[PDB]
RNA sequence: CCCCGAAAGCUAUUUAGGUAGCGCCUCGGACGAAUACCAUAGGGGGUAGAGCACUGUUUCGGCACCGAUGCAAACUCCGAAUACCUAUGAGUACUAUCCGGGAGACAGACUGCGGGUGCUAACGUCCGUAGUCAAGAGGAAAACAAUCCAGACCGCCAGCUAAGGCCCCAAAAUCAUAGUUAAGUGGGAAACGAUGUGGGAAGGCAUAGACAGCUAUAGUCGAGUCGGCCUGCGCGGAAGAUGUAACGGG
C-alpha cells in the first residue's frame, strides 16, 4: 500500500553474468522472489526506486506490493546486495508473505 | 651466503590408468606415497602402496564403505 | 606509353588575383598551394609545372581564430651560438605581410628545385593595387 | 607499532593484489568508519598515525576501532650490494588493502567530530578513500 | 602574497576570484591572506 | 543441410589447432569458400574459428 | 639452377665459448588410415576463487572456553574454467609407425599471459606458456629486427580489399546527422585546490512573499533561490643545459 514498486520481467535470455552487466548500465536492477507454495520469479526493477524505498527505516519491516503487468505480489525484502566500493545495490532477495 | 638450495630428484608418482580403459594382468594402476586410493576386487597392493592389476578387464573408480575411501577394481 | 606526360613548352599559365580581406590563413593557403601546383587541371604531371599566377591582395587582413594572434610564434636562427629570434604573428603582420603567405604555402609546397619555381608564381601585396594590370588578371573567389 | 608476536616463516612471497573486499565492507563496531575506494599498501607507521590523529581530534570521548591489522613482512636489500645471493632482511610490516576495506570505525561520538576527525586523518594515507555508516541492510 | 599549490578561505572577509585564467584569494580585513595559486 | 564457409582473415599466427580446424574444413586461403555438411562436428570446428570465417546457411 | 628445411633444449663431462647420447632437419626402403583436427561418452585432480573445520596469526566484548571480526607460498570443511588419458563416429588432410645413409645445433632476443628474484626499478635476471625475429621481403606506426596487417615462382601503364586513412606536403569526404571543448586541451606527468562549463537523481525555502543590498526581528524591494550527491570534458600543481624541439611539418 505504502510501498509499491514496479517490475518487469526477466525471461531466460536476460539471466547470467554478460546480461546483468547491460542491466545495471541500462541502470536497473535484477531481483528474485521465492517462498512458499510457488515457483520462484525473476524480476527487474529501477535503481531510483529502489534507492529511494531503502531510504526509509519502515520499508525493512512492512510489507510491499510488486507489480508487474497486471498480477501482484506481496512481499518482504529478505537480502541485498551492495558494491564493494560504491555501495550501489546490484541484487535484491524477496520472500512471499 | 646462504644455507639453502638443496632439492630431491622427482619421483613422478600419479596415475598412470584412468577409468574406462583395458589393461592386462600386472599393469600398475596407481602410483603413490600412501593408500590415496584402496585396492578393490582383481587389485593388488604392492610394499610401497603400489596399485596394480591381477586380471585382465577396465578399470573403475568409486567411492565406497562406512570410512568413505577410493577405491579401484578391475571389472572382466 | 599511352599516358602521356605534358609537355612544358605548352603549358598555359593564367593570372588571377585574389582578395585576403577576411579569410582563414590555413584554408586560404591549401587552395593557394593546390592552384600553384596545378592539382586542378586534367594535364596534371608530376614532374612538370602546370600551375596558375595568384596574386594576392590586402594582404594584413588575413585573419587566425581562437588567440593565435597573441600566441603563434614564428622563430629563425641566425648560425651564430644563442641567436634564436621570435616574434608573434601580430607584429609579424604589421611589419612584413608577405612572409606570413611565404611561410604557409612555403610549408604545403613539395621542397626542391620544382617547389622552388612554383612559389615563383605568388605575388603578395600589402595594399589593394598590384602592378601586373599589364597582365590582365581575372578575379578568383577562392 | 603494530606487528605479529611471532610468525611460523620470516619472508613471504611478494604475489599479486587483485580483486574487491567482500570480506570487511560492512560496518560492525561503531557507527561510522572510514573505507579505502582503491587499492594499495598500508605500513604499520601510517596506521599509527592516523590513529593518533583521529584519537587527537576527538580527544578521547569515544572508542577507535582498527580493523587493519599488518603481517606481511617487506625485505630490502643492505644497499651498494649486487644482485644475488640470496633474499633480503625483513624492514618493515604492512597490510594489503582493497577497494571497500573498512579501515577504522568510531564509537560514541558526535557525527560532526566524527567527519573532522576522518578528513584530517584521510590526509596521511596513500589511497583515496570514503565515508560509511550503519545501515540496516 | 603567499603562491602555492592548495588556495582556501581563512576567515569571513576572504573572496575567491578568477583573473585571466589563475585562481587567487583576496581579503578585504587582512593583506597578508592574499593568495595566488601557482 | 549444407553450409557455405568463406575464410575472411589470414591465418599465418594463430594458435596450431585453429590452423587444424581450418585445414580440416578444408579452406585454404584468404577469401576461399567451400560447402560442408551440417553435422555437430563440423559446427564445432566452424565455432572454434568463429573469428576468422564468415557462414551462410 | 631446382626440392625440402632446423636448433640455441634435456642428461653427463677438470665441464661451462669443446664433446657424446637423446630431442629437432634431410635422403632411401617397408607399410597404409594404425595419425591428427572436432563431436559425443567415460575418468583422476586440489590450482584460480573461497573459507576458518585443522595448523598458525589478528581485533573487540564475556567468563583455557563462549559471541561477533580479519589474514596465509610451505593452512584446507570446499572447489572451477582450461589442460591431460581412453573409446566410438562424420568430413577434410600424404598422416602416424618401423628399418637404414648424411647432418647441423647444444651464446638466443623481444612482446603478451602465470610467477620467483629486484624497488610491482632496468632494453635487469631465472622458469612455464603462445607469437614474431633468428632464417622473412611488402603496407601501417615520421625515422624504428622482436608491435599491427600479411607469407614475395616470373611478367602486365587491369580490378577488389586488410591494418591504417581521406585540408596541403601526399592517394582518397574542406561528406552527412546530433552533441562536447576554448585549454592549441587535442599534441608528456601525481596527491591536492577551485562559483569553468554540459547531463542526471534527490532535499530546503518561496508571490499570506524567498537570497543579497539597503533604512532602525520591521521596512522600501518583486522570482526564483539556497546547500550538498553522482557523472562528461576542461583549469592550476608543471624548472635545464648547442636551436623552435613533448602533432613529422604547414
Ligand atoms: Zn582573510
Amino acid at each position: 500500500a505504502n510501498f509499491v514498486l514496479n517490475a518487469q520481467a526477466r525471461a531466460e535470455d536476460k539471466q547470467g553474468k554478460g546480461a546483468s552487466r547491460r542491466l545495471r548500465r541500462e541502470s536497473l536492477v535484477p531481483a528474485i522472489i521465492y517462498g512458499g507454495n510457488a515457483e520462484p520469479v525473476a524480476v527487474t526493477l529501477e535503481l531510483r526506486e529502489l534507492v529511494k524505498a531503502l531510504e526509509s527505516n519502515v520499508f525493512f519491516e512492512e510489507v510491499v506490493e510488486i507489480k508487474v503487468g497486471d498480477k501482484v505480489e506481496n512481499v518482504k525484502i529478505q537480502a541485498l546486495q551492495r558494491h564493494p566500493a560504491k555501495n550501489t545495490p546490484m541484487h535484491a532477495d524477496f520472500k512471499r508473505a | 651466503s646462504t644455507k639453502n638450495g638443496r632439492d630431491s630428484n622427482p619421483k613422478m608418482l600419479g596415475v598412470k590408468v584412468y577409468g574406462g580403459q583395458t589393461v592386462t594382468a600386472g599393469n600398475i594402476i596407481v602410483r603413490q606415497r600412501g593408500t590415496e586410493f584402496h585396492a578393490g576386487a582383481n587389485v593388488g597392493m604392492g610394499r610401497d602402496h603400489t596399485l596394480f592389476a591381477t586380471a585382465d578387464g577396465v578399470v573403475k573408480f568409486e567411492v565406497k564403505g562406512q570410512f568413505g575411501r577410493r577405491y579401484v577394481k578391475v571389472e572382466t | 606509353m599511352k599516358t602521356l606526360s605534358a609537355k612544358p613548352a605548352e603549358v598555359q599559365h593564367d593570372w588571377f588575383v585574389v582578395d585576403a580581406t577576411g579569410k582563414t590563413l590555413g584554408r586560404l593557403a591549401t587552395e593557394i598551394a593546390r592552384r600553384l601546383r596545378g592539382k586542378h587541371k586534367t594535364s596534371y604531371t608530376p614532374h612538370v609545372d602546370t600551375g596558375d599566377y595568384i596574386i594576392v591582395i590586402n594582404a594584413e587582413q588575413v585573419q587566425v581564430t581562437g588567440n593565435k594572434a597573441l600566441d603563434k610564434k614564428y622563430y629563425r636562427h641566425t648560425e651564430f651560438p644563442g641567436g634564436l629570434k621570435e616574434t608573434n604573428f601580430e607584429k609579424l603582420v604589421a611589419h612584413k605581410p608577405e612572409e606570413i603567405f611565404e611561410r604557409a604555402v612555403k610549408g604545403m609546397l613539395p621542397k626542391g628545385p620544382l617547389g622552388y619555381a612554383m612559389i615563383k608564381k605568388m605575388k603578395v601585396y600589402a595594399g589593394s593595387e598590384h602592378p601586373h594590370a599589364a597582365q590582365q588578371p581575372q578575379v578568383l573567389d577562392i | 607499532m603494530l606487528q605479529p608476536k611471532r610468525t611460523k616463516f620470516r619472508k613471504v612471497h611478494k604475489g599479486r593484489n587483485t580483486g574487491l573486499a567482500h570480506r570487511g565492507s560492512t560496518v560492525s563496531f561503531g557507527s561510522i568508519a572510514i573505507k579505502a575506494t582503491e587499492r594499495g599498501r598500508m605500513t604499520a607507521r601510517q596506521i599509527e598515525a592516523a590513529r593518533r590523529t583521529i584519537s587527537r581530534r576527538i580527544k578521547r570521548g569515544g572508542k577507535i576501532f582498527i580493523r587493519v591489522f599488518p603481517d606481511k613482512p617487506i625485505t630490502e636489500k643492505p644497499l651498494e650490494v649486487r644482485m644475488g645471493n640470496g633474499k633480503g632482511n625483513v624492514e618493515y610490516w604492512v597490510c594489503e588493502i582493497k577497494p571497500g576495506k573498512i579501515l577504522y570505525e568510531i564509537e560514541g561520538v558526535n557525527e560532526d567530530l566524527a567527519r573532522e576527525a576522518f578528513a584530517l586523518a584521510a590526509a596521511k594515507l596513500p589511497f583515496k578513500t570514503t565515508i560509511v555508516t550503519r545501515t540496516v541492510m | 602574497m603567499k603562491v602555492q599549490a592548495s588556495v582556501k578561505k581563512i576567515c569571513g572577509s576572504c573572496k575567491v576570484i578568477r583573473r585571466n585564467g589563475v585562481i587567487r584569494v583576496i581579503c578585504s580585513a587582512e593583506p597578508r591572506h592574499k593568495q595566488r595559486q601557482g | 543441410k549444407t553450409i557455405k564457409v568463406t575464410q575472411t582473415k589470414s591465418s599465418s599466427h594463430r594458435l596450431k589447432n585453429h590452423k587444424l580446424c581450418l585445414q580440416g574444413l578444408g579452406l585454404r586461403r584468404i577469401g576461399h569458400t567451400v560447402e560442408v555438411q551440417d553435422t555437430p562436428s563440423n559446427r564445432g570446428m566452424i565455432n572454434k574459428v568463429y573469428y576468422m570465417v564468415s557462414v551462410e546457411e
